[PDB]
């Protein structure tokens, strides 16, 4: 197979410095030249910059030239982005991607990364408060839903599993939604009524800049 | 500049569905990639994926659509490339109309010896995005101390969902005893309602 990792992301404060690290695998490095793309809250896909087989030719977008220095690594198979004077703006979901299709058509983004958060913000990096939501009663049902609020973080991600991922259809978990610089998210489970509250069920929290593995279980209020 | 013809799109499933990309300059090919929920944008561009296009006018064809195509969807350049995307359209499917199923919680004793209190409602699968929802206490209406996050189109249910958590102090809590959720929708003209009244402690 063919693998892309993103690295060295996380917080940053406008007018600062970040590098990042897309760690390649599965290809011959150095015969392929990479792209990184960023995506926004908003969703917008944005090329923002490229560099060739081997560091032969680079180009920029318009967002971001000077301030970004693209670069590679085809002895440890390693591409590299700098950034420079961070914005607002700049907040996105960074992705790297090889660019190679060769024959009928032309070159393309063929394989694409997991993507690595990168946040602008001089705000105070908070770590999530893991509040279980069991309901009022223990009444029948066909089946029962439960919940976990992940109250007052920042920055984003947060990554919400059930039962050690075990758990995963009749899952929602929702986006967060941003006020006063702390964000507030909050999964959702349903479960058949049988299980709960005779079996017993767990929301696992992870909250990468606070480095805090939380795993709070949901229990009645009698 | 290169861009879509719908910002957004619906279609149900079985039914053709086509989106064009538009450039401003003159190219041998083109690219389309395809985003799903959580996930990263694939390359695409089954048998029910293919491309037609002439000279600058591009066009992607989805024939027998399913509920996994329900995606966002972007198109870039072919020859000429300065690797730019495009717009973007949202594909939405079309569906039966579901009733929400409607959820209400009691803020935790966690939360509550913290100062807080967060009563989250749960309205979960539902047809279409569109929902109403007053959250009530004492059979009062509020409209500030909410915030809402509805999902987008879930990829095998084809349904929206969405989590109102209305955030009040401990304090704010006790003068009023009976909070309740309701929720409008189009599938019934009688709103779907679950409440809970404290003081009446589990």
């Amino acid at each position: 197979q063919v693998q892309l990792v993103e690295s060295g992301g996380g917080l940053v404060k406008p007018g600062g410095s970040k590098k990042l690290s897309c760690a390649a695998s599965g290809f011959t490095f150095s015969s392929y030249a990479m792209e990184w793309v960023r995506q926004t809250p908003e969703k917008r896909l944005e090329w923002v910059a490229y560099i060739s087989t081997g560091g032969g030719s680079t180009y920029y977008a318009d967002s971001v030239k000077g301030r970004f220095t693209i670069s590679r690594d085809n002895a440890k198979n390693t591409l590299y982005l700098q950034m420079t004077s961070l914005r607002s703006e700049d907040t996105a979901m960074y992705y790297c991607a090889r660019h190679n299709y060769y024959g009928g058509r032309i070159y393309s983004m063929d394989y694409w990364g997991q993507g690595t958060s990168v946040t602008t913000s001089s705000a105070k990096t908070s770590p999530p408060s893991v509040y279980p939501l069991a309901p009022v009663c223990g009444t029948t049902g066909s089946s029962v839903t439960l919940g976990c609020l992940v109250k007052g973080y920042f920055p984003e991600p947060v990554t919400v599993t059930w039962n050690s991922g075990s758990l995963s259809s009749g899952v929602h978990t929702f986006p967060a939604v941003l006020q006063s610089d702390l964000y507030d998210l909050s999964s959702s489970v349903t479960v058949s009524s049988s299980t709960w509250p005779s079996q017993s069920i767990t929301c696992n929290v992870a909250h990468p800049a606070s480095s805090t593995k939380v795993d709070k279980k949901i229990e009645p209020p009698a | 500049e290169l861009t879509q013809s719908p910002a957004i799109m619906s279609a149900p499933p079985g039914e053709k569905a086509t989106m064009t990309c538009s450039a401003s300059s003159s190219v041998s090919e083109m690219h389309w990639y395809q985003q799903k929920s959580g996930t990263s944008p694939k390359g695409l561009i089954p048998a029910r994926f293919s491309g037609s296009g002439s000279g600058t006018d591009y066009s992607l064809t989805i024939s027998s659509v399913e509920a996994e195509d329900a995606a966002t969807y972007y198109c870039q350049q072919g020859s000429e490339n300065t690797e730019t995307f495009g717009g973007g359209t949202k594909l939405d499917i079309k569906r039966a109309h579901a009733a929400p199923t409607v959820s209400i919680f009691p803020p935790s004793s966690e939360q509550l010896t913290s100062g807080g209190a967060s009563v989250v409602c749960f309205l979960n699968n539902f047809y279409p995005k569109d929902v109403n929802v007053k959250w009530k206490i004492d059979g009062s209406e509020r409209q500030n101390g909410v915030l809402n996050s509805w999902t987008d189109q879930d990829s095998k249910d084809s349904t929206y969902s969405m989590s109102s958590t209305l955030t009040l102090t401990k304090d704010e809590y006790e003068r009023h005893n009976s909070s309740t959720c309701e929720a409008t929708h189009k599938t019934s003209t009688s709103p779907i309602v679950s409440s809970f009244n404290a003081r009446e402690v589990t």
